[PDB]
Formats: structure tokens, C-alpha cells, sequence
């Protein structure tokens, strides 16, 4: 996971809904609503700083050659086709399996699908034309074949052990190219970690709401009833009681997303970090790019976050 | 020509750092962020959350202790709230923090006191050295890096036959400028005789891809003729 | 003079076809930014410069200099 959705809660319109007494009230609670909207503000923009670090790596943008002379291997599950959303065909299996009354704005994040999209394909063309150089520098192109001659070159295993098996390497990785496909066009358990994170934010909301159908010890949980059916001398008293349960409700709301998204941009700098040294090069690091002697990776976008494929 | 680069190099940071300060974003918006915490804290105590009056010694003179004491408590309240909301903001700055400085920690261990091999981890670019600064609550490296320049289109071929026997180079390259071919570091172009040496043998022409014809040199010889 | 946008209705500010890097984020891929008199212009982001490796089975791109540059990172 690389980001939340960047909600936005007015404290007003929440504890208060159109009802000018009410507000009046709160004002003598001091400075909370604008410490609680400080608070989502900060979280709705770290999360697309989020977004910038793990994908916007790339200065340029760089873009495969038509033709497809790869040594024989098939990066066509993967690189973009123009014939939907410019993205690509896993990229699509991976969209295909994740699935406001009161101030609960939702911010648009500042990077649109399409524009990640983009960038991993740059990414990809990146790996596959140039190698790690586009990652320090430059990028130079490099026969993909002599470029898997050095990622071998790199675990200890002379480069004549890849060019004499060549052919077979290049089945080997695309048989295993469509069994990632396979792998996730059947079952979707497999991005728990994505549609965990859009369940928990769900339920942090809903949980948000139905708080407001609380009476928290006073007469009736709406609003302008109790304006209507007391004096000010007692709907004083009822409203403060509404205000404060309301309130803590919303404090306790923002402190989960608080904790939430600190953990979140845990997740997004070890995102950040697995692909600039695991795709802008190769990595040396047990374990930390996949089971196995690691030769290389591909990205690939993912509602909010990202999906790679490690290939070992 | 490095060391004029390498001086020139620190000029320029020199320069940078003097003339515009938002590269510090980062430290000013720590110290921004808990002086802001701390002035609404304050602030906080202007407040009267339902009571008479936001001054406490007031409304113990203005009133009786059988009403001083709701006053009061809600004060108490109050007060209370806002300070568990401060701390709270300060328990979870300081695990954000604390992040930061692990954070820290690795890349002066892995950065400074050694040269790592981790990509864009110690600067874009390959990595050379650096070289830490204290800054008000916080560090600053200079992550010397090295960074390839300008480049040729050169032709390759992945190895080459001459006796029959295929021959990959050692630790390069093989290129070739159209008229004759050399192998060559991966990162700076430095032709040189494909002898027997700077490549190794294996196998025979006939099951890699994409050979081509060459005369691999032998310096044995020269001194078996004479 | 009134854009409207997929975050909302931008006042003010013309909507070109131009792109240009991201200078004041809105939302949705809409940056805005002042520019030629001048006005504010809101349009949607550049990415960077495409580009297109001159890729082959047989071309490889080799350096001949190095610069050595500096950067600094702040913690
Ligand atoms: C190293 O392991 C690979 C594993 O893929 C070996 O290649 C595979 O070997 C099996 C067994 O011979 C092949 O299965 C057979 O393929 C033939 C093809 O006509 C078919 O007639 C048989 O019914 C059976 O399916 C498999 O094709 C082959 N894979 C590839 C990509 O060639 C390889 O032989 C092993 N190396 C050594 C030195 O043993
Ligand atoms: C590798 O790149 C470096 C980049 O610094 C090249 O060195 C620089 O080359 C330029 C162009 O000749 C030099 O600029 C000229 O310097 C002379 C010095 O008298 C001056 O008369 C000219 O008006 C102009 O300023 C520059 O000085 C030089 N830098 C250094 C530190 O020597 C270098 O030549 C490149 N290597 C190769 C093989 O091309
Ligand atoms: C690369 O060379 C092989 C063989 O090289 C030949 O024999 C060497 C000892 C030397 O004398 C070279 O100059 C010779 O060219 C070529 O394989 C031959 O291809 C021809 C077709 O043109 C065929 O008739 C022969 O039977 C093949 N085998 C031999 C032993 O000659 C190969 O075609 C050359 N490839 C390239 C790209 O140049
Ligand atoms: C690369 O893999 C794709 C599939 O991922 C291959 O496309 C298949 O091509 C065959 C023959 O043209 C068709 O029968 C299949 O229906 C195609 N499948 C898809 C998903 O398009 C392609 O042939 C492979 N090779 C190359 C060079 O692209
Ligand atoms: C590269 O592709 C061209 C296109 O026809 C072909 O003639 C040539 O033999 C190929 N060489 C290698 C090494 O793949």
C-alpha cells in the first residue's frame, strides 16, 4: 500500500449542522476544529507526497521501441497497450480485483490513475531498454540479452551459463510471466494488503457517521428537535452534551487516521526504497527482493499502491 | 580534472545553501510544527468550554464553592482534553521522528563510515563517499556521487569466435567503433586488444546467439616466434 | 475565465493546452501557475520530457567522461 484517500472532515458542519446556536456554543471550546483540520489537511497531503516518492523517480519519460527484439523474451502482460486508460494488462487485473452529508469531503489524489500508469510504464522501459544506468544517470541502451548476461554476471554465475541457455531462460520467465497472470485472474486474496487498507478507512467513516444517530446522554440526537422541543435555558445543556460526545467522537477519528497513516507512510517509504534498489538496480540484499538470487524487477500500479514482480 | 570537479562541486553547494533557504524545509517545518502544538496548548487556556469565565481565581471570587466547583470542573475538563490532545500530537511527532533518526542513523553508518552499493540510497547516482554536517536538530550530508557523462552508440555483440571456441569478455564488454573491436569497462570507454587474456573461453560458435567473427590476439606469439 | 475541473470549479485562472511542470498542485492532475500581462493558468501536468532509447539487439551506449557531482540530503 503506498496511500490512503485524502479525506477531509469540517469540524463545524459536523458537530453543528446548520444551526447557528450550536456553533456559537462551540466557539467556547476554543481552537479544536482547526487543530483537527490542520491535523487531516496534514495527512491529505503527505499522502501524495507518498504517491511522488514511490512512482515519480524517473526524470524523463522514457518510452519502449515499437519493435520487440528483447532476445526472446515477452514483456507484452506488462508494457502498456493503447486499446483501453493506457494501462496495461496485469495493471488491469490488478483494478479489476480491489473494490457525504456532513463535511466528509474526499480530495482527489493530486496523481490521477493515468499519470501513474505512465510513470511505472516509464519505469519499465526504463529496466528493459537501459538497464540500472537510467537509474544513476543517463540512460544508456543495452541489448536485453547482455543486460540479463550482466544481472547474472552480478550473483556469482558467468555470463556463458546465460548465453548458452538463452532460449531456455526466455521460456522459463515468460511460463512464469503467465502463471502471475493466471495466479492472480483466479483468486484475489492476494491483495489483502490493498483492500485491507481501503476497508479499514471504510469502516473508520461508517463508524464516524452512525456516531451521529448518538443521543450521549441527552434527549434526542438531532439537532434542531431539541432547538425546537426546550428553551435555550436546557437545549443549552442538551446541545453541550451533543458537542462533547460529537467531539470525542471526532478526536478519536482522527487520531486512528493519524496512527494509520504514519503506518502507511512506513509502508510507502519501504516502497520507495524496494524500487529504487530493487527496479533502478539490482540488489544484493537476502530476501529483500523476493525469495531467491534476485536479477531484477518490474513495477506495475495498483489502487492506491504498488505491485512488484521480482523476478529471481 | 576530479579534484577541480570535486571542489567546484562543494562550491556550488556552498552557494546554493547561501543564497536560497528552502532546501532546509525540512528542519524549519519540525520546529514550526511544535511551536505551533505549543501555542495552541497555550492558547487553550483563553478558553472557557461552557463556564463563566476563562480566568479560574475569578470565578473562585465571583461565585461560591457549591458553584465554583461546576465551574471549575468543567474547566478541569477542559484543560484536561486539550492537554491529552497535545501529547497525543507530541507521542505521535516523536515515533515520526524517531523514524527520521534511525533513518539517519543507517545512512551515516552505511554512507559515511563505508561506501554502499545501494541504489539512489546515498544520492542519485553511483556512490563515492559523503561527508556529514550538524544542522540545528538534525544532519546534513553531502553524498559525493559519481554520475557517467556523455556517451557513444557503439555496437556490440556478446561474444566472439575465433578458433571456433566462443570468447566472453572477463570483466567488460565487447564494442566495436565499425572498423575493428575492443572490450571494454561497462562504465568508461577505454578500448583495448581483445587479447587471450582479457576474455575467457567456452563452449564452441555454434550455440550462442549473435556472435561474431574476430581474431582474438595472443600475446604468447610474439614470443614463440622469436 | 471559469474552469471547471474534476476537482472543482477553478475562478480565475485560464486553462491552456499547454503542460508544464507541476508549480501549485489542485487536484485531479490540474497545476496551476502564474505566467505571461501575465496571469495564472491552470493546466494538466507534464511528466517530463519523453523519450525514446535508441534501442537495438546490437547497440550499446558506453560513457567516455564522468562529472562528479554533490548533492546534500537533510534529515
Ligand atoms: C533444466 O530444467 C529445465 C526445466 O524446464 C529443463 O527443460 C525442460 O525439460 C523437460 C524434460 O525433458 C522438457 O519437457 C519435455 O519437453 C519435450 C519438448 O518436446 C516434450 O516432448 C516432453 O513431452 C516434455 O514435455 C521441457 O520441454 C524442457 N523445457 C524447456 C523450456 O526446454 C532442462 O532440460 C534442464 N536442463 C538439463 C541440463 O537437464
Ligand atoms: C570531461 O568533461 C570535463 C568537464 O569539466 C572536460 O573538462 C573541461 O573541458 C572544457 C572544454 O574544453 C574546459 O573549458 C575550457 O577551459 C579552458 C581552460 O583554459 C578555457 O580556455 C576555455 O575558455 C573553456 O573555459 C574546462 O576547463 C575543462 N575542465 C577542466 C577541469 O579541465 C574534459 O575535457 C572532458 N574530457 C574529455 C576527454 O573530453
Ligand atoms: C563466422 O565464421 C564461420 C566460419 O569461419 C570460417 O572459417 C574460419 C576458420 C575462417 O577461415 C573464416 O574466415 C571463415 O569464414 C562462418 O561459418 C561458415 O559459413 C559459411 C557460409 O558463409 C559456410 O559455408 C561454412 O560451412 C561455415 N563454416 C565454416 C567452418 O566455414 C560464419 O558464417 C561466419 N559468420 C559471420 C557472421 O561472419
Ligand atoms: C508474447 O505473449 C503474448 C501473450 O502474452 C502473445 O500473444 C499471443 O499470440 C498468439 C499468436 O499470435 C495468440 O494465439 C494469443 O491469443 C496471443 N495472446 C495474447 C494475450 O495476446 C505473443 O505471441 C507473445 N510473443 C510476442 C513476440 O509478442
Ligand atoms: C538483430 O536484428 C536484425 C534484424 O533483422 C538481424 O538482422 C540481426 O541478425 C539481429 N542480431 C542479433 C544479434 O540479434
Amino acid at each position: 500500500p503506498v496511500s490512503m484517500t485524502k479525506t477531509s472532515v469540517d469540524c463545524t458542519m459536523y458537530i453543528c449542522g446548520d444551526s447557528t446556536e450550536c456553533s456559537n456554543l462551540l466557539l467556547q471550546y476554543g481552537s479544536f476544529c482547526t487543530q483537527l483540520n490542520r491535523a487531516l489537511t496534514g495527512i491529505a497531503v503527505e499522502q501524495d507526497k507518498n504517491t511522488q516518492e514511490v512512482f515519480a523517480q524517473v526524470k524523463q519519460i522514457y518510452k519502449t521501441p515499437p519493435i520487440k527484439d528483447f532476445g526472446g523474451f515477452n514483456f507484452s502482460q506488462i508494457l502498456p497497450d493503447p486499446s483501453k486508460s493506457k494501462r496495461s494488462f496485469i495493471e488491469d487485473l490488478l483494478f479489476n480485483k480491489v473494490t457525504k452529508f456532513n463535511g466528509l469531503t474526499v480530495l482527489p489524489p493530486l496523481l490521477t490513475d493515468e499519470m501513474i500508469a505512465q510513470y511505472t510504464s516509464a519505469l519499465l522501459a526504463g529496466t528493459i531498454t537501459s538497464g540500472w544506468t537510467f537509474g544513476a544517470g543517463a540512460a544508456l541502451q543495452i541489448p536485453f540479452a547482455m543486460q540479463m548476461a550482466y544481472r547474472f554476471n552480478g550473483i556469482g554465475v558467468t555470463q556463458n551459463v546465460l548465453y548458452e541457455n538463452q532460449k531456455l531462460i526466455a521460456n522459463q520467465f515468460n511460463s512464469a510471466i503467465g502463471k502471475i497472470q493466471d495466479s492472480l485472474s483466479s483468486t484475489a486474496s492476494a491483495l489483502g494488503k490493498l483492500q485491507d487498507v481501503v476497508n479499514q478507512n471504510a469502516q473508520a467513516l461508517n463508524t464516524l457517521v452512525k456516531q451521529l444517530s448518538s443521543n450521549f446522554g441527552a434527549i434526542s440526537s438531532v439537532l434542531n428537535d431539541i432547538l425546537s422541543r426546550l428553551d435555550p435555558p436546557e437545549a443549552e445543556v442538551q446541545i453541550d452534551r451533543l458537542i462533547t460526545g460529537r467531539l470525542q467522537s471526532l478526536q478519536t477519528y482522527v487520531t486512528q487516521q493519524l496512527i494509520r497513516a504514519a503506518e502507511i507512510r512506513a509502508s510507502a517509504n519501504l516502497a520507495a526504497t524496494k524500487m529504487s534498489e530493487c527496479v533502478l538496480g539490482q540488489s544484493k540484499r537476502v530476501d529483500f527482493c523476493g525469495k531467491g538470487y534476485h536479477l531484477m524487477s518490474f513495477p506495475q500500479s495498483a489502487p492506491h499502491g504498488v505491485v512488484f514482480l521480482h523476478v529471481t | 580534472l576530479i579534484a577541480n570537479q570535486f571542489n567546484s562541486a562543494i562550491g556550488k553547494i556552498q552557494d546554493s545553501l547561501s543564497s536560497t533557504a528552502s532546501a532546509l524545509g525540512k528542519l524549519q517545518d519540525v520546529v514550526n510544527q511544535n511551536a505551533q502544538a505549543l501555542n495552541t496548548l497555550v492558547k487553550q487556556l483563553s478558553s472557557n468550554f461552557g463556564a463563566i469565565s476563562s480566568v479560574l481565581n475569578d470565578i473562585l471570587s465571583r461565585l461560591d464553592p457549591p458553584e465554583a466547583e461546576v465551574q471549575i470542573d468543567r474547566l478541569i475538563t477542559g484543560r484536561l482534553q486539550s492537554l491529552q490532545t497535545y501529547v497525543t500530537q507530541q507521542l505521535i511527532r516523536a515515533a515520526e521522528i524517531r523514524a527520521s533518526a534511525n533513518l539517519a542513523a543507517t545512512k551515516m553508518s552505511e554512507c559515511v563510515l563505508g561506501q554502499s552499493k545501494r541504489v539512489d540510497f546515498c544520492g542519485k547516482g553511483y556512490h563515492l563517499m559523503s561527508f556529514p554536517q550538524s544542522a540545528p536538530h538534525g544532519v546534513v550530508f553531502l553524498h559525493v556521487t559519481y554520475v557517467p557523462a556523455q556517451e557513444k552508440n557503439f555496437t556490440t555483440a556478446p561474444a566472439i569466435c575465433h578458433d571456433g571456441k566462443a570468447h566472453f569478455p572477463r570483466e567488460g564488454v565487447f564494442v566495436s567503433n565499425g572498423t575493428h573491436w575492443f572490450v571494454t569497462q561497462r562504465n568508461f570507454y577505454e578500448p583495448q586488444i581483445i587479447t587471450t587474456d582479457n576474455t575467457f573461453v567456452s563452449g564452441n560458435c555454434d550455440v550462442v546467439i549473435g556472435i561474431v567473427n574476430n581474431t582474438v590476439y595472443d600475446p604468447l606469439q610474439p614470443e614463440l616466434d622469436s | 475565465n471559469v474552469f471547471q475541473t474534476r476537482a472543482g470549479c477553478l475562478i480565475g485562472a485560464e486553462h491552456v493546452n499547454n503542460s508544464y511542470e507541476c508549480d501549485i498542485p489542485i487536484g485531479a492532475g490540474i497545476c496551476a501557475s502564474y505566467q505571461t500581462s501575465q496571469s495564472i493558468i491552470a493546466y494538466t501536468m507534464s511528466l517530463g520530457a519523453e523519450n525514446s532509447v535508441a534501442y537495438s539487439n546490437n547497440s550499446i551506449a558506453i560513457p567516455t567522461n564522468f562529472t562528479i557531482s554533490v548533492t546534500t540530503e537533510i534529515l
